[PDB]
């Protein structure tokens, strides 16, 4: 009869608590679900249940407690995974098999932080030697701690940092793209800010 | 077991009617059209629990809705506007069978103004910086994708002719390239690492392959310029000595 879920957007470290709310209301006996959606664009049952018990484990690692005297169903995994990175959907029914219309909460993204060990953050131009004029700026190695700000010029684009994984070498790496088309410019100044005094050139 | 929409994104203009379909191998009573939208979640447009039937859902507005046979449902939009562009989620599910909701894959329906402003994406690679290499012995090609319009982009690296899922990650969302502009067009960049030796082998072959969903061929233009179809635009590499 009705579902929500408090924070829309979680951000949380490798190997940190998960936590994502839900609360329902229900004139009628309730029963709850997760599910999970990735970039791969259908939603999937991450768990749900009968009431055959209180504590429900669900798929990659999740449990939640159907508390019913709190009118919750809070999903978490003691430790996050880089691959949890994920929108997550709480939702409600009154079938017990979700059979009949469910109804879905708004929604959480949950962003998980790499942690980075040995950070060496650098700035490197990389070109396509016969791409005509057009060049790029690769700011990579940073620790987790760093945050990459908007552009304050025109023909200046700057992308937001994303993590890599080179899972052959226990190796990942965050990395973020600049470039202009103005003749006049260099990768030497097109980061200035949250940047760190030992940046490699 | 498949839930299967007719189109996996799709363009249309202002004021046009737009038909989406749905389909069902599982002899399905319940079938359920929703759609998706940022910080809304999930929100239930119009379902049908029997053949010929149709109820409104939470949100039928500018909606109508059609089931004819039992294994398919359709979404029609009134009128477009932009407001109806969105995710459109649809899902069957059986009355007896335990089972829940069986989703399909969605349709990415984005509307639009005015159609001269739909464009195809230019595609380019950048090779690993020496510098990187030299300090690090990886090595991090750059893809970039630009001057695309609308949002409808599947970027993907091959190594030899072989798909990676490894050493890679690319632009959770795009930027727009004129930010003033309402109907500004996009950007996009991927990354992809390997070991230098890797980079220092030119059997190796790098490719980059941006997927891209524009108009389909019933519809119509006389601009100068290519029908900005549905397409994948690529960029080439070679591994260095």
């Amino acid at each position: 009869q009705s579902v929500t879920q408090l924070g829309s957007h979680v951000s949380v470290s490798e190997g940190a608590l998960v936590l994502l709310r839900c609360n329902y209301s229900s004139s009628v006996p309730p029963y709850l679900f997760w599910y999970v959606q990735y970039p791969n664009q259908g939603l999937q049952l991450l768990l749900k249940y009968t009431s055959a018990a209180t504590l429900v484990k669900g798929i990659n690692g999740f449990e939640a407690e159907f508390k019913k005297s709190e009118t919750s169903f809070h999903l978490t995994k003691p430790s996050a995974h880089m691959s949890d990175a994920a929108e997550y959907f709480c939702a409600v029914s009154e079938s017990p098999f979700g059979n009949e219309k469910l109804t879905f909460g708004t929604g959480t993204r949950l962003t998980i932080i790499p942690n980075i060990q040995n950070p060496d953050p650098a700035v490197y131009q990389l070109r396509d030697s016969k791409s005509s004029d057009k060049s790029v700026c690769l700011f990579t190695d940073f620790d987790s701690q760093t945050n990459v700000s908007q552009s304050k010029d025109s023909d200046v684009y700057i992308t937001d940092k994303c993590v890599l994984d080179m899972r052959s070498m226990d190796f990942k790496s965050n990395s973020a793209v600049a470039w202009s088309n103005k003749s006049d410019f260099a990768c030497a100044n097109a980061f200035n800010n949250s940047i760190i005094p030992e940046d490699t050139f | 077991v498949k839930v299967t929409q007719s189109s996996r994104y799709l363009v249309k203009r202002t004021g046009e009617k737009v038909f989406l379909e749905c389909v069902q191998d599982m002899d399905h009573e319940n079938m359920f059209w929703y759609r998706q939208d940022p910080g809304l979640g999930l929100r239930l447009i119009y379902f049908s629990y029997d053949v010929k039937m149709k109820e409104k859902g939470d949100i039928p507005e500018g909606y109508s809705v059609s089931r004819e046979k039992k294994e398919r449902f359709s979404l029609i939009l009134e009128s477009a506007s932009t407001n109806q562009t969105s995710m459109y989620l649809c899902a069957s599910s059986s009355t007896g069978l335990p089972y829940g909701y069986t989703f399909g894959s969605g349709t990415r329906l984005t509307v639009v103004e005015d159609l001269n402003k739909v464009f195809p994406p230019e595609v380019a690679v950048f090779e690993p910086s020496e510098a990187e290499i030299s300090h690090t012995q990886k090595a991090t090609l750059v893809c970039l994708a630009t001057g695309f319009f609308p949002d409808h982009v599947e970027l993907s690296w091959w190594v030899n002719g072989k798909e990676v899922h490894s050493g890679v990650c690319t632009d959770p969302q795009p930027l727009k390239e004129q930010p003033a502009l309402n109907d500004s067009r996009y950007s996009l960049s991927s990354r992809l690492r390997v070991s230098a030796t890797f980079w220092q082998n030119p059997r190796n072959h790098f490719r980059c392959q941006v997927q891209f969903y524009g108009l389909s061929e019933n519809d119509e233009w006389t601009q100068d310029r290519a029908k900005p179809v549905t397409q994948i635009v690529s960029a080439e590499a070679w591994g260095r000595a």
